């Protein structure tokens, strides 16, 4: 039943089609008469289900394209390891993690740009990196440049293998549709094989390499004097000195005397007082426990031996009296539509990136990460953005599913059909919740700005006036503080010092400490609730009305991506599902901008800073969040104005690139408004006059110049808006935190 | 209501009539072109002004033209 | 098939009638550019390099005027006579000759070969025999002079030493 | 017992590769167990093998010749020929810089045109028609095939031999001839 | 011949020509830095 | 002229030279002579001297920065006039050979195909023929080949 079936030598390896731009499309293969064709070529290149009607041929392109993506990721990773090996102060940084700034990019001396080679320490000049690679490599037990070089070479070999495999599984051995539709098998393998064995094999690295290398580093042994990882594997006495359980070997594992591994596998919680990172014995044990969970989980689904669940039977069984046919059809939906799967998978991967952002700052997993404030701020912010983009993508592919792949026959009185049948109730209620949240969240800031401006501080929503205590969040912090020895009896310390208990310092710098929630924190949380509900409104409205509305009863026929259905019916600009995604991007940008600003200011005000010999905490912005973050004026003045000081004063320093990129990003953002605020009708008419001048001088091109399509105008607009807006914050953040952190 | 006009360069291709989602238009006999038929706009009280007809018209310039006029429940496409 | 490189196929646009043909074009520049232009360019670059190789050789004790007393150092010499305003007179005179010899059609787009094979600029005052293997003798001397000149100037840049002194008994 | 159809002569248990028919000079065995020729161009692989053969053979003889005696003006401090120490010296001398130039010149102006000709199918891989002394005979004869088979067998041996040379010198820190004489 | 047609496509020739152009300008500024006048 | 003086004789200009060396030396003080950090910073110090010496001949404002004169005065020809002529020669070349190639493509069977897939031999032919573009352009102008006739160019209704 679960079988490998491929077609052999299915596509000849020829440059013929490389010399035929737009070969993949019947509409484009004929070549350009206008410049619109050039844009269309790029816009359509990866829209595989538009090229062919064959689900098999789409599936095979996807599988092969995926290998292309992994090949590129391997080149990028390889690059990061090679730059570490060749152009970094990593080895020097290992000997002084608190004093030396990580640097793995050196610029060439040309037109004076060598100013960007900063005095980072460790006997090089270069750009200070915020990716946290050094903290990752230190956690992995890498102590020398040979180990980084060999990883970089290994990366290039994996990139090569991914390219071969992509080529091979498209041109030589292309799996049939029935191969791809093995969702039960795929999930067993991905759960037990990818995640389970990934976590098991990584736990292996941690126990055998990371643990011994980091224990000796944390004791203060010179990284050159540390035995190479293989010596811990070869000489068991070496390992037994560090972790005595290694005397008893594997006998305690097979005999279920697992308490013998209490040294290597712990439940300490909290952080190393040395590194300000999670105890690697906690992480090794986490990865062992997760590995088992995943290997067990990947035995759920029926393959070739009778045992296991039919996902079809599971879905169809989950039927109640309020939800019609329940999950009937969804197995067919998810085995016949790539877009349906991409919708779910982007929602979860995006949501995961956001969970990772929160978990990694609060439970700093890498040694010397917590007190590398540039890295902490960068990693949180980065993973927030990746998460946001993925969630908006989920909206796009959910809507593409609704237009292209949805059938009423498959979705007959199932949860999907029933949702469409009360889309008016869903969207009216969510609309209401957005107005309720917006008025009662943003309104509190405006109330406060007004009362403060009128000299009425006693009339404000604040810790010192009308208090809005986040009592439920405060109560949960208390429970998590009281957990160790109580509801987590074997846990020695809290999961996170963010919840309560001690201030962890590395040198003088604060790694983590209790993040106290007051009126300012209550207010910004309701802004986040607000910005997320609106983004959901836009994207969900896009999905539920993708196929039709009362305005456009045949919207599915017009497609996913179309500018409008003309100025009639009062005007139908931006009715398409694509246009909902377009609007969703701005709100995602709005939502996440406020999240990373909340993060930056709260951490600087209330968490990050120095602890003196006396033991008094001095925060970077000295606790100004509680009284400043309850007005918009406080955000403008005490956050943007005050913290922009570093980026705008960066000229003539090693941070001058951030100053330039700050202005460059503002430029690109502003430039975006030209596309967003205008319409192609103006531009096509302007081009007519310019074309006249070229005709006059007999220099008009045969490929007729066209204004961008209405949709491309919007695509260009939002792309420059996001690039400009995000890159501005990037330059602001990095200049700020590299200076003050 | 919107005004829909058909000019004499109509080649009777029927594409405007096929495109109209409100059944505003129909093909009528006519000796003026080889097709032996011309677009007609007898039901412009139902015209929403979407200009799908103009989009469909292959003649240069357009043989069918929609002049957006006074708005009505029907022309605004209102289901309330 | 190529006489010079038998393992490679013959450059199609080249022909044995052309002077100094060995069928030597591994990069296939004769496919990229019109052969008549390349042929004209080859013999010209030759003829210029030929005179350049003699200039450096004859610069020893053969007609030094009352406007002599300048070093043979390539870059310092260039800088001196440009400042003097002698090189600008030579530039316009070479510019004049180029327009006269090619009779206006000087561009790669414009230059034509109506009743003249590439190299035939109609300069034969002594009236020595042309249409024979004499063209191959010009080419071989021109090709050798181009590499020759390259050998002179690079020797002049390396150790700042005289072209003819190098081939006595000296090593770096 | 053996497999059903044509079996690989070199490995009688494995099926014969589709492209390797035993006709090639040094490919009577049809030796391709991992099935590279099944996925990759034979003309490419053959060009690479013969190139490696000729580079390796010069390099193995080079090591032995340089061990026995080096030139005076080349002040060779290291007696280990496949050491970083010696390699680094003759990069800084500009000796390996010079031969890199003419190797790079060959590969770009000869080797790459020659490879492209072979992929088009207008050149036998490794053929530069270089036989001044005529120690091969006429191109395609039984004498030529014996020498072609001889080239690969000598080259394949040198390729492997150079592995032994490098690795043994890296452990012992002794000459290849020095190692043979002293244990 | 098809590979050469590909290498003649707008984006490849633009990339290679602007690479060459950028190289010349970069190399001129390496050897003749800080040229504010002729 | 008090507003502009020769940079050589300008105290603010000398002060800027001293400040830029001091900043580089304050950085250099944290490195140990033979180090790459020292040598890199020393290279920059050497080029600071060479730059300020080079710009000495320019006119300087009270700011101590070189100010360019672009009024046509031949004493400042090197600042604008010569770079201006060079600019127009290069871009006139680019424009001319572009027009030449475009005119070639309109004689071919698929003109649009020759705009996205270049005829490289023909592109090279026109590119290498740009060096006398002002004469070429003059000859096309004189011959009535430069400009299209008003009759033959499409316009919208007035
Ligand atoms: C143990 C079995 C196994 C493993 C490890 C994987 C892993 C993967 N599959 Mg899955 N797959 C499997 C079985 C497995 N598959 C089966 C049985 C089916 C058919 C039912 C599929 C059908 C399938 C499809 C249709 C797709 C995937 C994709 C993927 C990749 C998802 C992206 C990612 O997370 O990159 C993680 C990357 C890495 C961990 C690095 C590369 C790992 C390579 C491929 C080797 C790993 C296994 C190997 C045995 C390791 C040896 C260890 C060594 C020490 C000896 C991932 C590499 C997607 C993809 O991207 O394909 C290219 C994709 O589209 N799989
Ligand atoms: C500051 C800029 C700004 C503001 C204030 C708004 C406001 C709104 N947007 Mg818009 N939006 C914006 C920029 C903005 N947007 C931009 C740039 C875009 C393009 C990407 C959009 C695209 C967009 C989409 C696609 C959607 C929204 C929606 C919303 C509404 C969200 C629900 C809500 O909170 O209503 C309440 C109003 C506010 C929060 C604004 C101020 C409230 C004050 C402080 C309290 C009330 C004051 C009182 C009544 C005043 C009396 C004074 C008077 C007597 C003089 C809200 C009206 C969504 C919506 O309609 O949700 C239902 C929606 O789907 N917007
Ligand atoms: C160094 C490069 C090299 C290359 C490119 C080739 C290429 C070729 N060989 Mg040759 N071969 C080589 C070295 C090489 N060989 C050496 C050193 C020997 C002596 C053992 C041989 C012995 C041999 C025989 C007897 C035959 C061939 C044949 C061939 C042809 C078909 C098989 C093939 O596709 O191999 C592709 C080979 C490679 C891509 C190189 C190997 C790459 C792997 C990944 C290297 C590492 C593997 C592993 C770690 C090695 C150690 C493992 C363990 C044993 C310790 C092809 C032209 C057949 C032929 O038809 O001849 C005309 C044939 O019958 N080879
Ligand atoms: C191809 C070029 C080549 C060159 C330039 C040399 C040069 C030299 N050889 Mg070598 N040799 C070569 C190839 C070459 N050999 C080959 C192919 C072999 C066979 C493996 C040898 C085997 C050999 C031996 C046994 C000796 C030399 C020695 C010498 C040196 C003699 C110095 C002298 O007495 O006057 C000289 C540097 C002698 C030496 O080392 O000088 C003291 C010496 O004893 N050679
Ligand atoms: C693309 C156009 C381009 C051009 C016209 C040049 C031109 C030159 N290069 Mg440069 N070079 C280039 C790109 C270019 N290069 C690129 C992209 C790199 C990075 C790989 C280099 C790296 C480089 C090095 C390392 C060197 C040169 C050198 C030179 C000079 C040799 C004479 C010459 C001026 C050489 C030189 O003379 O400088 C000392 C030299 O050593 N180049
Ligand atoms: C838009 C107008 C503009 C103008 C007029 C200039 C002009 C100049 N720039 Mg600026 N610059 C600009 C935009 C501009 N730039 C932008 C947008 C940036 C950000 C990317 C910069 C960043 C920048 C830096 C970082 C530097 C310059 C430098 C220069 C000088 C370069 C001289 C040179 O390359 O050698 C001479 C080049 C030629 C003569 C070209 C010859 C071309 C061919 C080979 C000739 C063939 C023969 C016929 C020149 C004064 C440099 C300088 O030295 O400042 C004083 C310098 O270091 N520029
Ligand atoms: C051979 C190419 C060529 C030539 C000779 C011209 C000439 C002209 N352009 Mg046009 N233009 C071109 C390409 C060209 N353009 C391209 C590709 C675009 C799209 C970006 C434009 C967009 C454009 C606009 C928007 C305007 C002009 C205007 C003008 C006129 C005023 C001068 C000017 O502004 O130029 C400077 C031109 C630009 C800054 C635009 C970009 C020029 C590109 C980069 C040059 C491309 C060269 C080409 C790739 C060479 C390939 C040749 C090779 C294959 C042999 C002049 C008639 C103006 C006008 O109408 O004046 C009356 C005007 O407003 N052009
Ligand atoms: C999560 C709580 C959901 C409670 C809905 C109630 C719930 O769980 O009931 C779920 C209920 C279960 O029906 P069945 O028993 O038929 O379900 C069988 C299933 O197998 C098929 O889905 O279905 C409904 O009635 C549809 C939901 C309508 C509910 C309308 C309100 C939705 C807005 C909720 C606002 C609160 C959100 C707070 C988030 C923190
Ligand atoms: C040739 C050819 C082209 C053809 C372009 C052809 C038709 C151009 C048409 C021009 C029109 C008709 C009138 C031009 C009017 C010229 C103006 C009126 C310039 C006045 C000078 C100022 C006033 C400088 C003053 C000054 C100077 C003197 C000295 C400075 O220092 C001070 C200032 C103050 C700047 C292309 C486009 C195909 C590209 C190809 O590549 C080459
Ligand atoms: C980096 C280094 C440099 C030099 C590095 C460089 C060139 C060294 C490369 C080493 C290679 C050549 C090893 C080769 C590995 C050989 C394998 C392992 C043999 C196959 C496996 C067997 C076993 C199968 C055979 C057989 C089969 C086929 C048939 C059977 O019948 C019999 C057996 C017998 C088994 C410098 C000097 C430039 C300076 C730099 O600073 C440092
Ligand atoms: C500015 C603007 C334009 C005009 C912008 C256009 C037509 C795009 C400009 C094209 C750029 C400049 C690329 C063209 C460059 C050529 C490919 C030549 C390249 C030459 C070398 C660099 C290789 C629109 O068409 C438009 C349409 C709808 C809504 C808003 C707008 C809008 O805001
Ligand atoms: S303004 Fe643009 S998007 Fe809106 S109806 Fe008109 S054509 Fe369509
Ligand atoms: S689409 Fe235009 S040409 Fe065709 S029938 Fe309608 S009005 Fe006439």
């Amino acid at each position: 039943k679960v079988k490998v079936v491929v077609d052999r030598d299915v596509v000849a390896t020829s440059f013929e089609k490389w010399a035929k731009p737009g070969h993949f499309s019947r509409s484009l293969a004929k070549g350009p008469k206008t410049t619109t064709w050039i844009w269309n070529l790029h816009a359509d290149a990866h829209d595989f289900d538009s090229h062919t009607s064959s689900l098999e041929e789409v599936s095979r392109k996807i599988f092969s394209a995926h290998f292309g993506q992994l090949a590129i990721i391997f080149i990028w990773l390889s690059g990061m390891y090679f730059h570490g090996a060749r152009f970094s102060n990593y080895v020097a940084w290992l000997s002084n993690p608190t004093g030396i700034k990580p640097s793995a990019q050196v610029v060439w001396p040309i037109v004076g740009q060598q100013i960007l080679n900063a005095d980072v320490g460790g006997g090089i000049q270069g750009i200070q990196i915020t990716s946290g690679l050094f903290q990752l490599w230190r956690a992995s037990g890498i102590v020398n440049e040979l180990q980084l070089y060999v990883t970089a070479i290994g990366g290039l070999v994996m990139a090569g293998l991914m390219m071969f495999a992509g080529w091979f599984h498209y041109h030589k051995a292309a799996p049939k549709l029935e191969w791809f539709q093995n969702v039960e098998s795929m999930l067993n393998h991905h759960l037990a094989g990818l995640l389970g064995l990934g976590s098991l094999s990584w736990a292996g690295h941690q126990i055998h390499v990371s643990l011994p290398v980091n224990k000796l580093l944390d004791a203060g042994v010179a990284p050159s004097s540390i035995p190479l990882p293989h010596e811990f594997i070869l000489n068991r006495n070496l390992m037994a000195e560090l972790y005595p359980s290694f005397q008893q070997g594997l006998a305690p594992f097979f005999t279920l005397n697992w308490k013998q591994y209490s040294d290597i596998l712990t439940f300490k919680g909290g952080l190393s007082p040395v590194t300000g990172g999670l105890w690697l014995t906690d992480v090794a044990h986490h990865h062992l426990a997760i590995a088992v969970l995943f290997i067990v989980a990947g035995h759920m689904y029926r393959t070739n031996w009778g045992i296991g669940h039919s996902m079809k039977q599971l879905l169809e069984a989950h039927k109640g009296p309020l939800t019609g046919e329940g999950h009937k059809g969804l197995y067919e939906v998810l085995t016949t539509s790539w877009h349906a799967n991409l919708a779910i998978n982007l929602a979860m991967l995006g949501s995961l990136s956001i969970i990772v952002a929160h978990h990694m700052y609060s439970m700093p997993p890498y040694p010397y990460l917590a007190t590398d404030y540039p890295t902490q701020l960068s990693l949180f912010t980065h993973h927030m953005w990746i998460g946001g983009f993925c969630i908006v993508g989920a909206g796009a592919h959910a809507a593409i599913y609704m237009v292209r792949d949805y059938s009423p026959t498959v979705n007959y009185n199932n949860v999907l059909d029933r949702m469409i049948r009360h889309r008016d109730a869903i969207i009216s209620h969510l609309n209401w919740v957005c107005i309720f949240l917006g008025t009662h969240s943003f309104g509190l800031y405006i109330h406060n700005d007004t009362m403060r401006a009128l000299g009425r501080a006693q009339d404000m929503f604040s810790d010192t006036a009308i208090q809005l205590q986040p009592v439920l969040a405060q109560w949960i912090q208390q429970i998590h503080t009281l957990a160790p020895g109580n509801t987590a009896v074997n846990a020695l310390a809290t999961a996170s010092y963010a919840f309560g208990a001690d201030t962890v310092t590395v040198g003088s710098k604060i790694a983590m400490m209790p993040i106290k929630l007051g009126t300012a924190d209550f207010m910004v949380h309701h802004i986040h609730a607000f910005t997320i509900h609106v983004t959901v409104l836009i994207l969900l409205k896009g999905v539920l009305f993708a196929r039709n509305s009362r305005l456009i009863p045949d919207k599915a026929n017009l497609g996913f991506r179309f500018p409008c259905d003309g100025p009639g019916r009062g005007g139908t600009c931006q009715v398409s599902a694509w246009d909902h995604v377009f609007l969703g991007l701005f709100w995602m940008y709005n939502a996440l901008s406020v999240v990373i600003f909340h993060f930056s200011w709260k951490m600087q005000s209330d968490v990050w800073g120095t602890v003196s010999s006396n033991g008094t905490v001095s925060h970077i912005t000295g606790g100004n969040f509680a009284q400043s973050a309850i007005t918009i004026n406080g955000w403008l003045r005490d956050f943007l104005w005050a913290q922009a000081s570093q980026v705008i004063q960066s000229y003539g320093s090693s941070l001058s690139a951030y100053g330039l990129m700050f202005l460059g990003a503002h430029f690109v953002w502003a430039f975006s408004l030209m596309f967003l605020f205008s319409g192609r009708g103006y531009w096509q008419e302007l081009i007519e006059s310019i074309v006249w001048a070229h005709n006059k001088l007999k220099v008009a091109p045969s490929i007729a110049p066209r204004a961008l399509s209405i949709t491309q105008g919007r695509a260009v607009g939002v792309a420059h808006y996001l690039l400009g807006g995000i890159a501005t914050t990037w330059a602001f953040f990095l200049a700020r935190i590299i200076s003050v952190g | 209501a919107h005004t829909v006009k058909i000019y004499d360069n109509c080649i009777g291709c029927t594409q405007c009539v096929r495109a109209c989602p409100l059944d505003v238009l129909e093909m009528v006999p006519w000796d003026g072109c080889k097709a032996g038929q011309m677009a007609s706009a007898p039901r412009t009280e139902d015209c929403v002004g979407c200009k799908r007809c103009e989009t469909a018209c292959p003649t240069d310039f357009l043989s069918i033209r929609v002049y957006l006029g006074g708005e009505t429940t029907r022309s605004m496409g209102l289901a309330y | 098939q190529s006489p010079a490189m038998p393992f490679l196929s013959k450059p199609p646009n080249l022909s044995p009638d052309m002077p100094g043909y060995r069928g030597f074009d591994p990069l296939r520049l004769s496919d990229a550019f019109d052969v008549n232009w390349l042929l004209e360019g080859e013999v010209k670059n030759g003829r210029v390099a030929m005179l350049a190789c003699l200039h450096f050789f004859v610069t020893e004790y053969y007609q030094f005027p009352f406007y002599a007393g300048a070093p043979k150092l390539a870059a310092p010499a260039h800088d001196y006579f440009v400042k003097s305003g002698a090189m600008i007179q030579i530039l316009v005179f070479i510019g004049f000759l180029e327009m006269v010899l090619h009779r206006g059609k000087v561009l790669y787009s414009d230059m034509e070969w109506k009743g003249r094979k590439p190299g035939e600029l109609g300069f034969n005052p002594l009236n020595l025999p042309n249409d024979k293997a004499m063209k191959d003798r010009e080419i071989n001397n021109g090709r050798l002079a181009m590499l020759g000149f390259a050998g002179i100037i690079h020797g002049e840049f390396l150790n700042g030493k005289m072209p003819i002194e190098q081939i006595t008994n000296f090593q770096p | 017992q053996a497999p059903s159809g044509a079996a690989m002569p070199s490995m009688p248990f494995l099926k014969r590769p589709s492209k390797l028919d035993g006709s090639l000079p040094g490919g009577e065995g049809c030796f391709d167990p991992l099935g590279f020729t099944e996925v990759f161009s034979l003309e490419w692989m053959r060009e690479a093998e013969v190139k490696h053969c000729r580079v390796a053979m010069l390099a193995v003889l080079g090591v032995i010749a340089q061990e026995f005696g080096t030139l005076d003006f080349y002040h060779a401090q290291s007696k280990l020929q496949l050491s970083p120490d010696l390699h680094n010296q003759f990069v800084q001398n500009g000796a390996l810089q010079q031969v890199l130039l003419f190797v790079c010149a060959w590969e770009f102006f000869v080797g790459l045109p020659a490879l492209i000709e072979s992929l088009e199918g207008r050149r036998e891989p490794g053929y530069f028609g270089f036989d001044p002394l005529k120690l091969g005979g006429t191109y395609g004869s039984a004498q030529w095939k014996r020498m072609a088979a001889g080239e690969l067998r000598n080259g394949r041996l040198a390729m492997i031999a150079f592995g032994g040379f490098f690795h043994q010198q890296l452990l012992t820190k002794q000459g290849i001839i020095e190692q043979l004489t002293h244990f | 011949m098809n590979l050469k047609k590909y290498l003649s496509t707008a984006p490849v020739v633009a990339t290679l020509w602007l690479f060459l152009t950028a190289g010349i300008l970069i190399e001129l500024n390496r050897f003749y830095p800080d040229s504010l006048f002729y | 002229a008090d507003v502009l003086t020769t940079c050589q004789q300008n105290e603010a200009f000398h002060k800027r030279e001293a400040n830029e060396i001091r900043q580089l030396q304050n950085r250099q003080s944290k490195y140990d002579a033979n180090s790459g950090g020292y040598l890199a910073l020393q290279a920059q110090i050497d080029q600071v001297h060479k730059r300020f010496d080079k710009y000495g001949e320019l006119l300087c404002g009270q700011d101590g920065l070189p100010h360019l004169i672009t009024d046509g005065d031949w004493r400042h020809a090197r600042e604008f006039t010569i770079p201006a002529i060079l600019f127009l020669y290069i871009t006139g070349w680019i424009g001319w050979v572009g027009r030449s190639y475009l005119q070639y493509t309109k004689q071919t069977k698929n003109p649009t195909e020759q705009e996205i897939i270049l005829d490289l031999p023909m592109a090279f032919k026109y590119m290498l023929s740009g060096f006398l573009w002002p004469l070429s352009a003059w000859q096309e102008y004189r011959s009535g080949k430069l400009l299209a006739k008003e009759d033959e160019i499409s316009v919208s209704p007035r």
